């Protein structure tokens, strides 16, 4: 859900996914056929902002065919307790949410490389056995 | 550690002659008490005297 | 309507007075009975041989 | 989230929310229990054999067949029966010492089958869902009314009844169809 | 978020904190178990979506919807999640006998072949339009302040509530459909 | 784990691991012949839930040999907090350990679906 | 990162990540040649910890080429939260630490033992077929 692509030739572009600040959001112009070529955009020369959830873009494309969008959040942490201050309900908040992003990355990378080599073993390991158990105890 | 003061409130349900209520204490910190109360609903089918 | 009425404790025995003027903790009769201060009207304990 | 529910049936939960208008809390199970939970069953069976006895288009049975004994020609009468009737015509059907009589002839001996139209009772557990709220709404009204007057749980029970027996009766009108104009052609 | 919605939100307990406050008192903060609000609350909720989704709507009737028998014994199950079944333009004979689909008019429980219904399927509360969910929300805090704390004042306010959220599902309702009465009536 | 199997022909199975909400379970049929067999169940047409920690099946177990049980965790908050409010340790307790849940899972259930294909080959 | 190698046949040794506990740190000893060989050292009697950055071998083979070290976080509480008690920064910390570090593991490992399950059973597979 953190990874999204769309065909390229159009003007505007939705997001659909959540965000603590506006410096997480990557944007990349792929090329399906050699991807050697890939290009990262930057803000302020290539792309704006519109409203909260909408983006515009400011370049050409030509060469490519696909355009990606997804999260990245950091590892540095925001809040920072200190001894004698006063405890406040927005500085857990914070902190429960970042974690909880972190998390979902994460989950969302792994799953993506596990499933195909996961499933390819397991459906080979299982032909073989029936095919192998019922062969030989048919002749025998 | 937490000390201080406040009301709290909770909820009670149930008939006059069955419920009941206790407290209970066993940790090491001080503990005081002032007042109580209650609201209910009443209904009669005879006036008195 | 309906009127009511209700007796808090019997203590009191018994009295010859016309009823107009008795109180309402004293009754007619009593035979093997103990009022006690608490408890109300119980039964006389038994004896021992 | 959801409200994936713990063990639940059609009966606990009605008697529940009858017991949710005085404002008592939830029982477990119904072995055992104080008066109430005795007090409540009663009103709900009356209430839902006094509503099931109406005649409704998924009640009504036009064809069926009643079989007579073979050693003495006679036939019972159950308890479960609640109108018996005759399609097209007048009837005069009534029970006497647990048989069936006929006063047209004045006699309680049948020979043979005999076809007439008659009502069922069903179990609570598998009426449509709004006849249920419905007979769960009638019953809570009088059992707050004959044990406990409370004037505000009153005042709201009518106002929600009205609207229910609204629905219960676009409901029943939509099985039909009901059109006036059939059984007519000419040129 | 102060502009805009908070992130990563959850319905029911906003819901529950909602009816909470018609009583005057604040948040609950978990959605627990123990506590006795909560388990009263969540019952009337349910209740209520219910009763509400069984009226039928543009969006919830599936007018060609395929039922198949099994193959053992010729029958067909009745499951919990069923609300209306009737045909689609004639008279139906339908309902439940046993945990099966029983036709009155053969007086049989013996299908055969796949038949062709009208029914109408149960939702998760968080599917729902907005209206819906807020018309729900004002019927069932009602009930709660109904039946389990009076207060004087709560009341005379949300019957207006109600009215006018009744309205706007309405015209919500009549929008969807445009309903042309013409319908292909032509000749010269 | 997060991950068990169980033979078939039975009415009732156990729930070990640990979860925060009933929606989180996921139930599905193996057939060991054919990957393609397998099905996933849903809650109220198929099973029910008797206690925390039991489940009543009310399908037919024909064609299919291995049931399978395991945990995903949703992505919504559980604990909410707000100015004003009751404070204690519990709550600290699950909104640290939803965030624990989601990564165990999503680290270790692909490797321990490996270890049962590859153990029972 | 969180994955390491070394070559044999080195009294002092360092570790470049950071952790939680000592126990979390584990450290094996690596023959290439030999996939059914590579055993796992102990604490006390194989090596003890000089500096908390630190490592040294107590006992060292000649069969071996590569030491491997990696961490492993265990998915335990740590901290715990009861009433009457005080809070601490240091808690608040840690806590929120733990996920976040077991989120670089899993990245790193498990893709990479993808592999040897994978063709593990194919290798069974294969064997079984004909034999």
């Amino acid at each position: 859900s953190t990874i999204t692509q769309f065909p390229s030739g159009n003007t505007q572009y939705r997001i659909e996914f959540d965000y603590l600040a506006r410096t997480f959001v990557v944007v990349t112009l792929v090329n399906s056929s050699n991807p050697t070529l890939n290009r990262v955009l930057e803000v302020g020369r290539d792309y704006r902002f519109l409203n909260p959830t909408m983006i515009e873009m400011l370049v050409d494309q030509s060469g490519f065919d696909i355009v990606r969008i997804h999260r990245q959040t950091g590892t540095d942490l925001v809040v920072d307790f200190r001894n004698g201050s006063v405890l406040t309900a927005s500085d857990l908040t914070n902190s429960e949410l970042q974690a909880i992003h972190i998390a979902e990355e994460g989950r969302d990378q792994t799953v993506d490389l596990a499933k195909e080599y996961a499933d390819a073993a397991g459906s080979s390991a299982g032909n073989a056995k029936d095919s192998e158990d019922e062969a030989r105890r048919i002749a025998e | 550690t937490n000390i201080g003061d406040g009301q709290y409130r909770f909820a009670m349900n149930g008939n006059a002659l069955t419920t009941s209520l206790t407290l209970e204490s066993n940790y090491p910190t001080p503990v005081s008490i002032v007042g109580c109360g209650w609201e209910a609903s009443y209904a009669k089918k005879a006036r008195s005297v | 309507p309906l009127i009511t009425q209700s007796i808090k404790n019997l203590k009191g025995g018994i009295s010859q007075q016309p009823d107009i003027l008795r109180f309402s903790d004293q009754g007619e009769s009593q035979v093997n009975c103990w009022s006690s201060e608490s408890d109300g009207l119980q039964k006389r304990p038994p004896t021992v041989f | 989230a959801q409200y994936i529910p713990l063990n639940a049936n059609d009966d606990l939960d009605a008697i529940n929310d009858m017991l949710a208008a005085i404002g008592e809390p939830a029982v477990l199970q119904l072995d055992e229990g104080n008066a109430d939970v005795s007090n409540a069953q009663r009103i709900l069976h009356r209430v839902n054999r006094q509503v099931q006895a109406k005649g409704w288009n998924f009640n009504i049975n036009e064809a069926a067949v009643l079989t007579p004994d073979v050693q003495d020609n006679r036939i019972r009468f159950l308890p479960s029966y609640l109108r018996v009737m005759t399609a097209g015509a007048t009837s005069y059907y009534s029970n006497m010492g647990g048989y069936l009589y006929d006063l047209s002839t004045q006699s309680t001996t049948f020979t043979d089958p005999i076809t007439v139209e008659l009502v069922e009772m069903k179990p609570f557990s598998e009426m449509p869902v709004v006849f249920r709220d419905y007979i769960v709404t009638k019953a809570s009204r009088e059992f707050n009314a004959k044990f406990f007057g409370s004037p505000e749980s009153e005042l709201y029970l009518r106002e929600q009844e009205a609207e229910l027996y609204q629905q219960v009766m676009e409901y029943e009108m939509d099985t039909g169809r009901y059109n006036m104009m059939s059984d007519i052609g000419r040129d």
